[PDB]
Order: C-alpha cells, then structure tokens, then sequence
C-alpha cells in the first residue's frame, strides 16, 4: 500500500479562511476578487465530498482560536483534513483582518502528536498569499 | 512510530519571497487554477501531477499587465511543498 | 515567457528547522534512501513518486539510537520543495 | 508533453559537493559517513548516465565560484542539471570549509534569466545539511 486510505465515511473537513477587508492600521487595501476564489473554491472542494465551511474576514486571535477548535474535533471517520488561507502575507506569515500571524503557530495544531484523530493522513495547505515583495521579471 | 512533520502538504500560490497575482475580477491566478486542474484531473491524476498541472497553467498563461512600470509584464510560479508519505488520489 | 524561479526542484534531507541524521558507517539516511529508491524505480516512476517513497521510507525505517537521553528515539521528514512545470522520467 | 524533454544527446551534469573537514575556526565536526554517501550518489547518477563530478571540502568562496563556473558552461546539448550538498547548515544555510553560504547565492546562478542553456531545463538541488536544531520525536 503506496497511497493514503481514501475509503473512510468521509472525505474530511474543508476550512476555507477568507479575508477581504483589513484593519486600516495593517496598511493593506481590499483583496478584491477573493470573493470569487472563496466561491470557486467552495463548489470545488464540495463535489469531492468534502464538507467545506467558510470563515470571512477573521481576526490573528479568531483564526488560531478557530484552528484550535477544529484540532480538537474528532476525525476518526475523516480521510483527509484541507485548510484553505486567502489573506495577505509575507513570508511564514498570514495576514488576520487585525494583523499578521506566523503558519507555524496555526499548523502545529496539527501535527502528529498534537492532533491525534489525523495522524497518518493527509493535511493539506493551500495558501494564496504573498510570500515578500520581489516581482518575477520572467525570461525568453 | 512517524515523525510529527509527517503527512503535511503546503501548495503555496508563489515562490519564496515573491509577490503573488490576483486578479480583480476572476480571483487569484493560483486559485482559479488550482480549481480547474481539480475539475479535470481530481479522478485521473495523482495529487502531486495535479499540482505540477496547476504549476505549468500559472506560469505560462498569466502576465501583469500595469501602467506601473513597476508591477507591469510580471511572472508567477507556485511552489509545492510536500511531506507526504504516501501518493494521493480524490478517487 | 516564464518564470526565472521555475524548473527548480530543491529536494531537501529534513524539514524546515530541523536537524538531519547521519550515519557513521551507513552514511545519512536521506541519502542513502534516495539512491535505494532510485536504483529500484528511475526506470519506471515519475521523480514526485519515487521522491515520495524516498519519504516514507525515511519516517518509516529510521530511528535514533543515542545513551543521550536528548539524541535518542528522534525521526525525521524529507521535504520535497517542487517548482517543476511537467512530469520528470529518467528515461 | 506534460513530461519534460529528457532525449538530448546527454542527461546533464551531476555536481557533487561533498564537504567533510571543515576549518577549526567554524568549530564544526567532521561529517563521517560523508564518502559513503558521496560514492553511493556518484554510482547511482553515473548509472543514469549523468556527468558525475565529485569536490571535497571546499570553502564558501570555492563552491559560489565553482557554480558561477558550472553555470557559463554550454548546456544546450544536456538535457538537466543535478547539484548534490553534503554538508553542515541552517535554515537557507549551508557551509564552505570555513563558514556558511546562504543558498540563495548559489543557486540564483541557475535562474532562467542567468543561465539560458538550461531555461526550461529541470535543475534539481539535493541538500543533505541540517535546516535547524529541532529535533522530531515522533508519534504512535
Ligand atoms: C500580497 O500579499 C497579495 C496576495 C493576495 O492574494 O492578496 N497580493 C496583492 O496585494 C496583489 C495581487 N494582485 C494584484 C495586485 C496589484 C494591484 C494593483 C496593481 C496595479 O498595477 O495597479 C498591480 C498589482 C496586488
Ligand atoms: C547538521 O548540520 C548535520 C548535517 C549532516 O549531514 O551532517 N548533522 C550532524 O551533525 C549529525 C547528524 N547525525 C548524527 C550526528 C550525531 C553526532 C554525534 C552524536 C553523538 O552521540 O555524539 C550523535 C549524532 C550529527
């Protein structure tokens, strides 16, 4: 057996954290279009039998907070976990409505050891965020 | 016993330290991608040759365009980033 | 037109900030599962999989054995960083 | 073609830089077991016909010289590039004989732009080098 066990009850849970509109002290503009990334997302992830849940314009606290929670729930019966992060950033960090927050504070919820009901199956990222600001010229 | 990093999957939208493109009116460039390659290969590919799809689509499909000099004629690679133990199918 | 960071592929032996195994007569576990896993598929797995069973094998069989209660019963995780735009075969 | 080009008259170079001594002042232990990954990497890339050429113990200096060297060669009749480190090293780090050497550095050579022989060539970089002083104890 090479591939992870995809035959549990369920696919598994589908966070798709959506900020738009920041704080006027962060500095940053409106993310506009993430509206439609949210949307896409959502009917995507939905006809792979995931149970998706969308979260908008959440502050550091209630993200990690919100982390938190889903790491405590039970996944037995889930194949697979997938959190999707739309915001600002720069590198290992995501931006909450009020501010940045590092990915290694909300992705240790997860680990082996901490998250227990997951160990053994697969933890997907999927981030749509700026890394820095260095612009990519191209070539040929 | 496995080690506690094991299993994670980060696919991120840009390269380290780089910008990364959306756009206004059809959402980010990764996003829209990431979905359409879902929709066609999610029950054929496995889920690392998905994303090296979504990889090739990002960088030759799309270019900023700006009055900017600045932010004008731009490129973007997404970044995979995988410590998974096992190969991954939807299917 | 594409991106000047694409076609790269880092391949690395640990995971971000940690420490990565060598053995004294063996050599470094990450190497020589890389070479085991090569002599075994180049001929017939795209690099993302092989890469992958280069992973498992590495948080699988692998362990620390130390009388320092600090260096003993450790693991560790390869990390596949990929940018690649099409399927890799050796062949 | 979702597969890269691999039918060029020759499959590429294969540097191996392989640093096992490193200088007193570095405070850096000898890295034993080196050679055996060294020998075992230059067999299994030469039986995948790659151009294998091995360093031993090279400065900072030595190795950002030999890459900006291996990156001016023609590489037009290769059909990929393989670079392999063994060495001591820190996140976005890794050592010469006589001190670090931020990655970065050494691989901006080989960028689209910087070295055309290989745009749209696979460059692939195997490090063997510690990321950090985190040490995984492991679950279940
Ligand atoms: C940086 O963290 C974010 C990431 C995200 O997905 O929000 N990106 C931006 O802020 C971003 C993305 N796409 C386009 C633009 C932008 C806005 C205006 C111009 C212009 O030329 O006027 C260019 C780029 C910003
Ligand atoms: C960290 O930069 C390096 C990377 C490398 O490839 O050498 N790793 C080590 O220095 C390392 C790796 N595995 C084992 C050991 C080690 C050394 C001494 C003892 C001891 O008990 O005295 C245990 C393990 C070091």
């Amino acid at each position: 057996d090479n591939s992870y066990k995809m035959d549990y009850p369920e696919m598994g849970l589908c966070i798709i954290i959506n900020n738009k509109n920041f704080h006027k002290s962060t500095g940053m503009t409106s993310r506009s279009g993430t509206d439609v990334d949210a949307a896409n997302l959502r009917e995507t992830f939905r006809n792979l039998k995931y149970e998706v849940r969308n979260k908008n314009d959440l502050t550091r606290e209630e993200i990690v907070e919100l982390m938190r929670d889903v790491s405590k729930e039970d996944h037995s019966k889930r194949s697979s976990f997938v959190c999707v992060l739309l915001s600002h950033g720069e590198e290992g960090i995501i931006f909450g409505t009020n501010g940045p927050v590092d990915l290694k504070k909300i992705t240790n919820f997860f680990r082996g050891d901490r998250c227990r009901s997951l160990t053994g199956k697969p933890k997907l990222f999927i981030i749509q965020a700026c890394r820095g600001t260095e612009l990519d010229c191209g070539i040929e | 016993k496995i080690p506690v990093e094991a299993d994670f999957l980060y696919a991120y939208s840009t390269a380290p330290g780089y910008y990364s493109w959306r756009n206004s009116k059809d959402g980010s460039w990764f996003i829209q991608s990431l979905c359409a390659m879902l929709k066609q290969y999610a029950d054929k590919l496995e889920f690392m040759h998905i994303l090296t799809r979504v990889n090739r689509k990002v960088a030759t499909e799309f270019e900023s365009f700006s009055f900017d000099a600045t932010f004008h004629a731009k490129k973007q690679i997404p970044c995979i980033v995988s410590m998974l133990t096992k190969e991954l199918y939807f299917y």
